[PDB]
């Protein structure tokens, strides 16, 4: 069967607040910017910053989550699409993802309906669902990639149609274009199936201008934003996230209780680090509290730094955050924290996978550090520190 | 008197250090073995997964 | 709303994002063959805005208490739609991107926000005086923004330094947790009565709380909460 | 925001950087002689 | 000096003990992973035969 | 070039001022009567530029690598023409006036020149590490040029004057003889392989050649060559 693109969104009453989280596998993304199934979150950055990397990492992480990834490339060069599809094939994530290619060489008619086609596949997953891993799945993840080039193609089509231009030579209905494109991504209530369609649009900005027309439009229509700072990426923090201003309005409730329970004080301490960033210039003029806060913030931000193509399970996420945010890593020097985390996750995968599965099946409780899981985790971390 | 007990305390501490070294070396052993068994087990359970996906 | 207004019942109106209304009007006018006006907007933007807004009026038969929401394209406040809306309001509230990214979730700019009912005959002499003082403060700050950015804090005079410190304390104190913000913020919501707000701001302006660090004004209610937090911090 | 008023702002701030650039090095030059004078005065204080 | 010697000797033995524990654990971890690498390599090959049976 | 690429050969394509191609397309569209776009540019900017520059790919039969010059209108990297050009770029080189004022003919600015392929997953961990270290030390060098001009090299702390000396040595090491310049300079060109380049720069960074002065690195090839020159 075929699904008609360019259709109205299901509607308001045909919706429900998102409750089921999406495990992106990135420490910063899964910690400070919770993502729930059926929400609309923006990944915005400055050209070569890592937006595509974040999207493909999220796609890779959803291998066993009953998830249907959708990656629609708009105006991308053939080389980039080939690299992306090869990367998906290498990790075996290609079996459950659909890639729609609307490349730059292709006509302006394409790159204009390609995101709409991807949304049509997403809606089909919403309503009918498909068979994946022996079970019927109705939750889909869609990444529309660079929407700025989609708007460029639509502007080209409109001007070639001699329609009156508007702000930034854009057609006046481009906001309607993107709204009808993204509004169809929803989290239906039970009586309409209960499916979900999480949308991850990508915007390319110029010189970190978040005040441009299309970026502001997509920020307005979407629920959350992930600002990717170019300076932070050049600084070595590859998952460059502007933690101070990046926010997800929805999904905080649609997060695993353990994850938020260990990430709230993480966010607080990182906020203290950002506040104390001005005071870091002074040497020996800071008391014990401020110096400890700066050290803790540097430790946590280096912890957030995660290499590409290395998804981390949610149980490992929460274990690492509990390790870092309970003063158990204050002794570790900052430059070695990444390799320490790698060694610790290897330890858990080798020494106590039972702790990992206990965390995994105890993540739904209101209190994360249940005496057994807390104790067990403390014993495991003490053993690993002894081995270190 | 202080020299005598301090020498005695040094012997107790150095004996305690050997006592402390005993279990630290010991605890490494089962952590060495228990990690090894799971690593084999993780390899094996992945091995059948590769076989069943092939079928 | 008009049916309930005409019968005398008080009406609380919450129209949201009238900018979307005017944008839809612009799109349909462009599709209708009318010439674009200014940045692609409909030629009859003023007529349509008047036709809609003038129906939102409290009459002698009944009163409508209306809140409106307006989306500014990009961050341009000179766009035709917000400019047209500006003339149809009794109280104006402007939310700035900088204030939002400064973790001030209310994000309301005191200098760009005015109200017709801000009259000592209507709101009270004390409230009016406090508001005027709270505007002149941070007006000095807007004037001294370039100097603090380039030269630094030391170049200002002692009274200038005190005004700048009080201005930053005031702008941080303007932040307030919301009961509906518990989804992503752990701070419990706070409801501050207008009398409590006036008392807190007057006490801050008098000099009380000057020794208190500025960070204690963030995510706070009245001045009593700030004092309690400072005492807890010892 | 008129593409010309900002140009005056750019020119003025560029002047400020140039003035402060001169200010930074003249104090440094006087810094060198002030440290030199301190070293020369040190034996007199130290000896007594 | 005897008390200073006791503190140094206590730490030196502990430091040596923690070194030995890390060393032997590294031996088991490195010995196990290559066995896991061998099993994973073995697992792939048997899957390779499975498709050949299918052909 | 496509005929040669179809033969399996590797082709280097040199385009002079692709921005002139962009403005030519803009003028063509304006003459055709199409509506202006965002600068007055052609409405079909993306489509026209995608018909071009997309045939420049590495196919199974052969590969074409393009080396295209770019003129930035005024100084706006956010202008639609340079931004669109960047949208289809994989590496950047920024030749600079002052670097060539000193007689370093390969006047490549290391900080401004970047490349997408500069990652461990392709060029190897060692190459990425040595490139990052070179970038860090050169960034420190340009940061401390201000302090050197203000107060002098003496104010530089220990292990930092070492960094500035090593940065000067390595930036004089950036010179490389060219076979096309053999007749002009009377110096035979040297082809330095990427592995040899990485090894030489790593052995420069780790500490070898520190005793060698800033000279003997100029107009040189591998670290073996500079060692041979220093010995003689
Ligand atoms: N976590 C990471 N670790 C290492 N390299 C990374 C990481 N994230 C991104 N990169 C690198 O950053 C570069 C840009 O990645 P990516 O393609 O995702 O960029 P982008 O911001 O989405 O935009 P564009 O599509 O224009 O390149 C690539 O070379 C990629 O390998
Ligand atoms: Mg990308």
């Amino acid at each position: 069967k075929t699904r008609p693109i360019e259709r109205i969104a299901p509607g308001v009453i045909t919706r429900k607040s998102v409750d089921t989280p999406v495990q992106t596998g990135i420490i910063a993304i899964d910690a400070l910017i919770p993502i729930g199934r059926g929400q609309r979150e923006l990944i915005i950055g400055d050209r070569q910053t890592g937006k595509t990397a974040v999207a493909i990492d999220t796609i890779l992480n959803q291998k066993g989550q009953g998830m249907v990834c959708i990656y629609v490339a708009i105006g991308q060069r053939r080389a980039q699409v080939a690299q992306v599809v090869g990367t998906l094939e290498r990790f075996g994530a290609m079996e459950y993802t659909i890639v729609v290619s609307a490349t730059a060489s292709e006509s302006a008619a394409l790159q204009y309906i390609a995101p709409y086609a991807g949304c049509a596949m997403g809606e089909e997953i919403m309503e009918n669902g498909v068979m994946l891993n022996g079970q019927l799945v109705k939750d889909a993840l869609i990444v529309y990639d660079d929407l700025s080039k989609h708007a460029v193609a639509y502007r080209q089509v409109s001007l070639l149609l001699r329609r009156p231009p508007g702000r930034e030579a854009y057609p006046g209905d481009v906001f309607y274009l993107h709204s009808r494109l993204l509004e169809r991504a929803a989290r239906l209530n039970e009586e309409y199936g209960g499916g979900s369609l999480t949308a991850l649009p990508v915007i390319e900005t110029q010189a970190n201008d978040v005040s441009a027309y299309i970026p502001t439009n997509v920020i307005s229509i979407t629920d959350g934003q992930i600002y990717l700072e170019s300076d932070l990426f050049n600084a070595g923090q590859r998952p460059a996230l502007n933690v101070g201003i990046s926010v997800s309005r929805v999904g905080g409730a649609a997060q695993t209780r353990a994850m938020r329970a260990v990430a709230g004080k993480l966010k607080g301490e990182l906020a203290q680090f950002r506040d104390l960033a001005a005071f870091a210039q002074f040497a020996s003029d800071l008391d014990a509290t401020t110096k400890a806060q700066i050290e803790r913030g540097q430790r946590l931000q280096e912890l957030l730094k995660q290499p590409q193509y290395q998804p981390l399970p949610v149980e490992d996420q929460v274990a690492v955050l509990y390790a870092a945010t309970n003063n158990y890593l204050d002794d570790v020097p900052v430059p070695l924290i990444t390799k320490w985390r790698d060694d610790f996750l290897a330890f858990l995968r080798t020494a106590h996978p039972e702790v990992r599965k206990l965390i995994y099946d105890n993540r739904l409780d209101r209190k994360f550090p249940t005496p057994e899981v807390k104790e067990a985790l403390e014993a495991a971390i003490k053993e690993f520190k002894a081995t270190s | 008197e202080q020299l005598a007990n301090a020498r005695r305390d040094y012997e107790a501490e150095i004996a305690r250090a050997r006592q402390e070294a005993a279990k630290i070396v010991a605890q490494a052993q089962e952590r060495a073995k228990q990690q090894e068994a799971e690593i084999i087990a993780q390899a094996r359970r992945e091995a059948e997964r590769l076989k069943e996906e092939a079928r | 709303a008009e049916y309930f207004r005409d019968e005398g019942r008080d009406i609380l109106l919450f129209i949201d994002n009238i900018f979307r209304f005017v944008q839809a009007g612009s799109e349909v006018s462009s599709l209708l063959g009318r010439m674009p006006s200014q940045v692609g907007y409909q030629p009859t933007l003023g007529t349509e805005m008047g036709e809609l807004q003038e129906r939102i009026t409290s009459t002698k038969r009944g009163s409508i208490t209306s809140m409106q929401a307006v989306y500014v394209p990009a961050d341009d406040y000179t766009d035709p739609a917000p400019a047209t809306v500006f003339s149809h309001l009794d109280a104006t509230i402007s939310l700035e991107r900088s204030i939002a990214e400064r973790a001030i979730f209310p994000a309301v700019d005191p200098l760009a926000s005015t109200s017709r009912i801000l009259d000592p005959n209507i709101v009270g002499e004390e409230h009016y005086r406090v508001a005027q003082e709270v505007k002149r403060v941070l007006q000095r700050y807007k004037d001294l923004k370039d100097i603090i950015a380039i030269l630094g804090m030391e170049e200002l005079s002692d009274e200038d330094k005190l005004t700048v410190q009080r201005a930053r304390k005031i702008e941080l104190f303007f932040s307030q947790p919301f009961t509906v913000a518990q989804q992503f913020t752990g701070r419990p919501g706070k409801y501050v009565p207008v009398k409590k707000t006036v008392e807190s701001f007057a006490r801050l302006l008098n000099g009380e709380g000057d020794h208190i660090p500025e960070s204690f004004f963030y995510m706070q209610g009245d001045f009593d909460d700030v004092l309690a937090a400072y005492e807890a911090s010892q | 925001p008129s593409s010309r008023e900002i140009k005056r702002r750019i020119r003025s701030v560029k002047n400020v950087a140039q003035i402060t650039r001169a200010m930074e090095m003249v104090s440094a030059s006087k810094m060198r002689r002030a440290q030199r004078n301190v070293l020369a005065t040190r034996p007199y204080a130290d000896r007594m």
